[PDB]
């Protein structure tokens, strides 16, 4: 993705303050709750019987940190996302996950997640989604 | 198909939003135009800069239409008839743009109601907006 | 919302398809599994090779469900109730897969009915299938 | 796109027999008819009042040959689609156009547009759509 410097600034400043232990499990968890078909993508994780059950499931939380991880990778490699994600379902579900994440960021940062800051994150999540859908 | 819990969730969120609805509609629009620049071509004659009185006005209209849909949530096709003809037949809005605006409305609620925006409430609001979107794109 | 012309178009196409419906359902499935390989994971226990009796059987089921929808085209939610619960609640089919199958059904009709598959009839069939898809994805 | 040789074979054999004067205008025309919002993407073309009016509109036909053209370009350059389409709306509408085209091919070729042959075209149209959405 071509991120302008202010755009990069918007992303990095907020990203430094992210609770990397919780935000990933929230996003991934909200995905399983908001878009129930996604659960099938995860056979192992066991109980996903309810929203409360989804959000409190160790593998969710575990794998959430990796989603965040992958997001960080992409952020410091927006020059070449394809060869950073050399390693996964319809491209659309990556887009959905990217948007849930954006909602979680909005949730955790409130006012700080201004429209311009959101705009800059949408470019990153879009880039990552497309890279992961390759 | 909105469950009674969804209806209860959506109504509760409308509750917490209160009289900020117009303002929140505005902000969602701003979020949309910046994050998804293609959407701006539907608004050539608008000043889309921050604080625009035209964006403020329009966001109030959008919030009012959503409120109307909630208020008649079992008869949305009828309530939203004139609006789906406008959007599909007259304005020819690409259906994809509805998911874009929906997501921005969700982002906006989340940014302002950290307590109310639980996973369950998020799920219900999403269905609600997708229901509204279905109506507004049914008359091509 | 299906117009009377759409209904007339869809019914005419069903007409021309005649008793080949089952066979056409089969072929559409084959088209889907080959063009969009992700869809095959919903069918682990199927032999998906060409001429499979299981694909043949299933395509007949799918054609029969579509015929049922046409036959009750003003009450699809009711007619398709058990089937939307199956697909969404039990099978958790990704909504995207419905556009994939829809497109393959269109491709299949086009391949067999060059006269009937006009731009207008194509438009109506597309709306029809998207209507059916909406129903079948309403119970998540 | 990674097309296997039989896949390439399937595409090229059928593609050689395409009426390059008509198929493009059909696809593009069916797009405007099946997905009416697409008309707005084309302000100039004048009358698009009906299906019959759409299909018989010179600019449609004209621009249809270019769509075909672009398809040919991509086909003999699947190694690097990005730098073949260096030159356009939601990626989804390119996907829609690609699928309408597939329906037109199916229409014109009947039996000859076998499931494997379709499968091979979907990879090309997908590749082109994504390249054009870059
Ligand atoms: C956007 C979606 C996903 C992302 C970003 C992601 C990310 C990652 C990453 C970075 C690793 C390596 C971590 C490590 O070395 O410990 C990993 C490993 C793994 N993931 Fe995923 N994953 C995703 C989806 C999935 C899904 C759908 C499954 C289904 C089971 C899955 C299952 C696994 C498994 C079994 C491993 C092996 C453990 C390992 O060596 O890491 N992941 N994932
Ligand atoms: C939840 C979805 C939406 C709702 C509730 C909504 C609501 C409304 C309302 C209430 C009006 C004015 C009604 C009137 O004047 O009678 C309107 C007009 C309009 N809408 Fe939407 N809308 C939605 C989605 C969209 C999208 C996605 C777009 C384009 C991306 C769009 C573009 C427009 C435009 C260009 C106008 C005319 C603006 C003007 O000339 O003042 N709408 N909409
Ligand atoms: C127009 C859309 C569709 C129609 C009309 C349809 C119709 C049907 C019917 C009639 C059945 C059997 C009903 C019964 O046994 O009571 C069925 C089952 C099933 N459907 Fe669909 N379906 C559609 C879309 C899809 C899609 C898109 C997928 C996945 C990509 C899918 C996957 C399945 C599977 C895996 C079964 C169970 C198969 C078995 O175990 O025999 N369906 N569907
Ligand atoms: C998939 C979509 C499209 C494709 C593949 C495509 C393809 C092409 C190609 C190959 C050319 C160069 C032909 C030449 O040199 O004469 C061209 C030119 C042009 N196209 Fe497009 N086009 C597409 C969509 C559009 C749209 C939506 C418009 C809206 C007006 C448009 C308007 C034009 C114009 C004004 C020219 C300038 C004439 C020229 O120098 O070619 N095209 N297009
Ligand atoms: O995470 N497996 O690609
Ligand atoms: O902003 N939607 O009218
Ligand atoms: O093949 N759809 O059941
Ligand atoms: O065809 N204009 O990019």
């Amino acid at each position: 993705v071509h991120l302008t410097p202010e755009e990069k600034s918007a992303v990095t400043a907020l990203w430094g303050k992210v609770n990397v232990d919780e935000v990933g499990g929230e996003a991934l968890g909200r995905l399983l709750v908001v878009y129930p078909w996604t659960q099938r993508f995860f056979e192992s994780f066991g109980d996903l019987s309810t929203p409360d059950a989804v959000m409190g499931n160790p593998k969710v939380k575990a794998h959430g940190k990796k989603v965040l991880g992958a997001f960080s990778d992409g952020l410091a490699h927006l020059d070449n996302l394809k060869g950073t994600f050399a390693t996964h379902v319809d491209p659309e579900n990556f887009r959905l996950l990217g948007n849930v994440l954006v909602c979680v960021l909005a949730h955790h940062f409130g006012k700080e997640f201004t429209p311009p800051v959101q705009a800059a994150y949408q470019k990153v999540v879009a880039g990552v989604a497309n890279a992961l859908a390759h | 198909v909105l469950s009674p819990a969804d209806k209860t969730n959506v109504k509760a969120a409308w509750g917490k939003v209160g009289a900020h609805a117009g303002e929140y509609g505005a902000e969602a629009l701003e979020r949309m135009f910046l994050s998804f620049p293609t959407t701006k071509t539907y608004f050539p004659h608008f000043d889309l800069s921050h604080g625009s009185a035209q964006v403020k006005g329009h966001g109030k209209k959008v919030a009012d239409a959503l409120t109307n849909a909630v208020a008649h949530v079992d008869d949305m096709p009828n309530a939203l008839s004139a609006l789906s003809d406008l959007h599909a037949h007259k304005l020819r809005v690409d259906p994809v743009n509805f998911k874009l605006l929906s997501h921005c409305l969700l982002v906006t609620l989340a940014a302002h109601l950290p307590a109310e925006f639980t996973p369950a409430v998020h799920a219900s609001l999403d269905k609600f907006l997708a229901s509204v979107s279905t109506v507004l794109t049914s008359k091509y």
